[PDB]
């Protein structure tokens, strides 16, 4: 009866075509929206600043023009914004790691054939192929 | 219960960001509001100039001012916000908690769970042929 | 707005009519409240898709051809319905399991569920406790009503005289062979059209048949091609030229 | 559940240390900021140079200035990088949690724990 299942499985599945292509736009998009926030954030990381000055429209209520002005918070702010730059740069790095593996060897099929060639290790040879891409997500858990 | 479309998942996730503003605009509404007013007065070469009122003044104006001369919207916004996505909650939360038509899904489910459950329809699924079961499935999808 | 002007009566109370006021905040809750109104915009457009798939493709039936298609299409054809909206919701969910559904509900299939618990509801014993009869061992679904035969039947070889009055099996099991002790056999008020080999072995097995009370269109016509039957019983052939 | 790879975990773990310093600089950001600004006027020894100014005309230059002359990135970044995580974890989680795809995997890791339990093909692949 599992062995019915599994036929059923290999039935209604038809080579999972809707996980991977919605895998595959997720990660892209992930991507390209890590290099779209490093390009802007790392050009405003000078624009913190601790002293800035200022020049208003203020001079009929007060009489004054130019305001020397102390943000007594913007080291603050500039270690945990190159410190969090820090870590996003390592978080779409991993995000790279990925999508290379998505470009460099796996496919529709690469685990087809790795049942294959495991089964001609394995010596019960001559075994089909359910779909690939789940389960190389499980051979990357164990070939087990 | 775990029949809903997916439009009704994004419903529930959209829902709980738009309370999340909600009780971020009300609790920075309630500590951190305030407002400062100083009178426009007309309608060693620059020196400040100096008005004769004093800090009990300004509270008071501020209150009077705060209160009067501006937007009720801008003064409720978050509870308008959490108020009216407790409407959305009470759509979607009150049409599967209506009380019979619940009761229409909720037998709905038990025999649907079961009519995934049955092997028998794997097996009557799954095909002059033979093959024995046993007892109580036949019990079962009687 | 942030900075708002504000013209009060306190003037007897500060002396002053106009006041500059700066509202600190309103940036704060300008940007959330763009944000939050396009939140509402994704959130009720998807509200309106919704609707859009309820005045596009929708109906209370429109499911049902879905499952008497898809039952043409699985090979049990006639198949009946229950209530086609709440499956159009799990129809969006997966017709997988929509499949799962329609298959338990054909009555072909039941039928062959409830003919199962026939087929493991007799008992040896039974069977066993209605063996030996008139002039030999004799035995009945005569009279029953039963729905199938048993297949316990064919286990017991003792038997010699079958009495099959009341019963739907247009098919018997190929199996029955296995009685190489039947030889009279009554089958009446049935219509058994076997469409098996097991013909060939009742060709070189039996002498004696039964079809009394049968009408004009339930005698079934391939039976009588064994031709090693010695005596016939057409009680109720209210027939014309 | 368990069939999510490693660089996945690191992603969670990336994905909460991340908003954890977004919630530290939300709340530090309400609750303590503001600009000290005062004027640049000129442009027995020591004495002390005054002004005339009163509190809140103090107050108000602080309001002013820092709403206009200073940079919305300085402003709000914790909001950007509060928002902007939940993006990254939104992806993640949402390709778990679609639904048609979940009832994929669901069914899947379903009969493959089956596959592992299974007594015969430990004993059938021993031999």
């Amino acid at each position: 009866a599992l062995f019915e299942k599994v036929k059923k499985f290999r039935t209604h599945v038809e080579e999972g075509d809707i996980v991977y292509r919605l895998y595959m736009r997720q990660t892209i998009i992930k991507v390209i929206k890590f290099i779209l926030i490093i390009c802007y954030t790392v050009y405003y990381v000078h624009n913190i600043k601790f002293d800035v000055d200022c020049t208003v429209d203020i001079e009929s209520l007060t009489g004054y023009r130019t305001y020397r002005c102390a943000h007594p918070l913007a080291t603050l702010f500039k270690i945990l914004a190159s410190f969090y730059i820090s870590l996003v740069i390592f978080y779409g790095l991993i995000c790279m790691y990925t999508l290379w593996w998505m470009l460099r060897r796996s496919l529709k099929k690469y685990s087809f054939e790795s049942i294959r060639e495991e089964s001609s290790y394995s010596d019960i040879p001559d075994v089909k192929n359910d779909f690939a891409f789940m389960l190389h997500l499980i051979d990357q858990y164990d070939p087990l | 219960r775990i029949l809903k479309p997916w439009w009704d998942v994004f419903t529930d996730y959209i829902s709980i960001v738009m309370l999340m503003i909600a009780v971020f605009g009300g609790t920075l509404q309630v500590t951190q509001d305030k407002m400062i007013c100083l009178p426009c007065k007309w309608v060693t070469g620059p020196t400040g100039i100096k008005y004769d009122l004093d800090r009990h003044q300004y509270n008071y104006v501020d209150a009077v001012c705060y209160e009067n001369r501006l937007h009720w919207f801008a003064k409720y916004f978050p509870y308008l916000v959490l108020l009216h996505t407790l409407i959305f909650l009470a759509c979607s939360n009150f049409w599967f908690k209506f009380p019979r038509t619940s009761s229409k899904l909720e037998h709905f489910v038990s025999i649907l769970l079961k009519c995934f459950d049955s092997p028998w329809t794997t097996r009557a699924l799954s095909e002059s042929e033979t093959g024995v079961l046993d007892k109580k499935e036949g019990e079962q999808a009687k | 707005k942030f900075d708002v002007d504000c013209t009060v009566d306190i003037e007897s109370l500060t002396g002053y009519r106009t006041y500059r006021c700066a509202h600190p905040l309103a940036t704060l809750f300008k940007i959330l409240a763009s944000f939050y109104i396009s939140l509402v915009i994704f959130y009720g457009l998807i509200c309106m898709y919704t609707l859009w798939w309820m005045l596009r493709r929708s109906l209370k039936k429109y499911s049902f051809e879905s499952i008497r298609e898809e039952s043409s299409y699985s090979d049990i054809p006639d198949v009946k319905n229950d209530f086609a909206f709440m499956l159009h919701l799990i129809d969006q969910y997966d017709p997988l399991y929509s499949k799962r559904f329609a298959v338990f509900l054909s009555e072909v299939s039941e039928n062959k569920l409830r003919q199962l618990n026939l087929n493991n509801e007799w008992t040896l014993d039974k069977l066993r406790q209605r063996l030996t009869k008139n002039a030999q061992d004799k035995l009945e679904l005569h009279l029953f009503m039963l729905s199938g035969i048993p297949d316990t039947v064919f286990d017991l070889v003792e038997l010699e005289v079958l009495k099959l009055e009341l019963i739907p099996d247009v098919t018997i099991p190929p199996s029955i062979a296995q009685l190489t002790g039947l030889k009279e056999l009554w089958l009446y008020h049935t219509a058994a059209k076997i469409e098996a080999p097991a013909l060939a072995f009742l060709r070189e097995n039996l002498r004696a048949l039964h079809i009394k009370f049968t009408d004009i269109k339930e005698i079934p016509l391939w039976i009588y091609s064994l031709k090693t039957l010695e005596e016939l019983h057409l009680t109720g052939n209210l027939s014309a030229e």
